[PDB]
């Protein structure tokens, strides 16, 4: 069978079609290493992001795109670009940036280049549409193509596959598949790990959440430096606690 | 003239001046690190911008290809429009260096002002079963007709499976030359008027 023709046949997109879509340990090791939950309202552009200490491990950055608003403060890739990414992330360190699905897809390699990473995965997030098979698509005027996938760009300075497949969530939803933290958990990169444009509903313990619409804080950086201090600093997240 | 035309050729040393204008370009390198591969330099050498004023551009990358292959499609003088994915499924359409991977990606690319193309007829996921390895899937060549049905387009290093009607199959281990458009069998001649296409 040609899903493509059938796409243009029914309006189902072909990742429709797509069936199936001891590593418990590993996420009960993730769970019991994990530090609890932090999290902190702030405007980013206009928060020192120096502020935040230490040196993190892993960076998931997920700033809001106008794209991500079809049908209803956005921050442009030029305002990405100008985030001093490079001055909180540890000498090897990760990060995994939602690109979206159009410029974002090269200026985000711009802006892993300018903090200095190189991009190793490019991990997509196709969204099937089972439950409205009819609805079209207001296409962007460069696009060629109708867009039902979003990139995170996983970049390295210094078990799992590269797809995630969901239906497209409602309108207005921003939400990113929780499946990208399992993705990122299990690569057992270290233990402080950054979520800068997070929000009150992706708080997760393992985790410092930075955002401007966070209703609460509990973050106090020398609190928060307290988790990593030794014999726990190079603690991959995977391993038994050091009793 | 429609039906599919080839030249084997060393893609590096093929004059493409003979070819004419083109409503789309494919192109599926052999990046460098079996079969020939050309260096970075050679990619970015190719005349890929003879080939097109107005369409767009079909560039399958991997690896870090994806950043060398966003250069060249720059170079050669188009904006990125559109990335589509294959994801790889077995026949019971399940999916086959930090993570194991499910996709092969294909850069589209836009040069000039192209006009009368259905664009949003397909969207930009393919899903298919791994055919034959290193081979691209033929829901591609649908994808690209609907896109702009009827118009010459051309494929830069092809394979004899890559062969179509209304493209012309550019690679080294095709058959000889097989040419039938006129307007090309003319121009092929004059550049080559002994059928030896040299460095
Ligand atoms: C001699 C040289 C200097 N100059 C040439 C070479 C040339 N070639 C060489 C290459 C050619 C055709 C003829 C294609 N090749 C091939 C294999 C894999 C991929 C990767 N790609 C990734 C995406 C994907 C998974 C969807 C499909 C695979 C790309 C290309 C295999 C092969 O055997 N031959 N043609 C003219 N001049």
């Amino acid at each position: 069978n040609d899903y493509c023709q059938h796409f243009v046949d029914t309006g189902h997109r072909p990742q429709n079609f797509i069936r199936d879509v001891l590593i418990r340990l590993k996420d009960e090791l993730i769970a019991k290493s994990n530090t609890p939950p932090m999290y902190l309202q702030a405007d980013i552009e206009a928060f020192d992001i120096r502020e935040l200490t230490p040196k993190f491990d892993v960076i998931l950055l997920e700033p809001p795109l106008e794209e991500y608003y079809r049908e209803t403060k956005c921050w442009t890739w030029d305002d990405i670009m100008k985030l001093e990414i490079d001055e909180i992330a540890a000498p090897r360190s990760f990060i995994f940036l939602w690109c979206g699905s159009g410029e974002g897809l090269d200026l985000g390699r711009v802006c892993l280049r300018k903090w200095g990473y190189r991009r190793c995965e490019d991990i997509c997030w196709i969204k099937t549409n089972k439950n409205n098979p009819g609805k079209t698509k207001t296409l962007d005027p460069k696009a060629v193509f109708q867009r039902t996938k979003e990139h995170c760009l996983m970049g390295i300075k210094g078990v799992d596959i590269d797809l995630i497949i969901t239906e497209e969530p409602e309108i207005g939803n921003i939400e990113k598949p929780v499946e990208i933290f399992h993705i990122i958990e299990h690569f057992c990169l270290g233990r402080r790990r950054l979520h800068l444009f997070g929000r009150d509903s992706t708080i997760r313990p393992g985790w410092l959440t930075v955002g401007p619409t966070l209703t609460n804080s509990n973050y106090n950086a020398e609190t928060y430096a307290s988790y990593f201090s030794a014999p726990n600093s190079y603690l991959t997240g995977c391993t038994e606690e050091i009793e | 003239l429609f039906p599919p035309q080839w030249i084997c050729c060393d893609i590096r040393y093929l004059d493409v001046s003979i070819l004419g204008k083109f409503a789309v370009v494919m192109a599926d390198p052999p990046w460098d690190i079996p079969y020939g591969t050309l260096t970075d330099d050679e990619m970015r050498r190719l005349n890929i911008p003879v080939l097109q004023d107005d369409g767009f551009l079909f560039l399958w990358v991997t690896g870090r290809a994806m950043e060398l292959g966003r250069e060249c499609l720059n170079l050669w003088g188009y904006e990125r429009v559109d990335e589509i994915i294959w994801v790889k499924t077995n026949q019971l359409q399940r999916i086959i260096h930090w993570l194991n991977h499910g996709k092969e990606h294909c850069l589209v690319g836009v040069k000039g002002n192209p006009q009368g193309f259905n664009q949003g007829l397909d969207c930009d996921v393919i899903v298919a079963e791994v055919r034959s390895t290193s081979h691209k899937p033929d829901e591609i060549y649908g994808m690209i007709e609907r896109l702009s049905p009827g118009t010459r387009k051309i494929e830069l290093f092809g394979r004899p499976h890559n062969v179509q009607p209304n493209w012309i199959t550019l690679g080294n281990q095709l058959d000889g030359i097989h040419l039938l458009d006129p307007d090309v069998v003319a121009r092929f001649k004059q550049r080559y008027p002994d059928g030896i296409i040299s460095k």
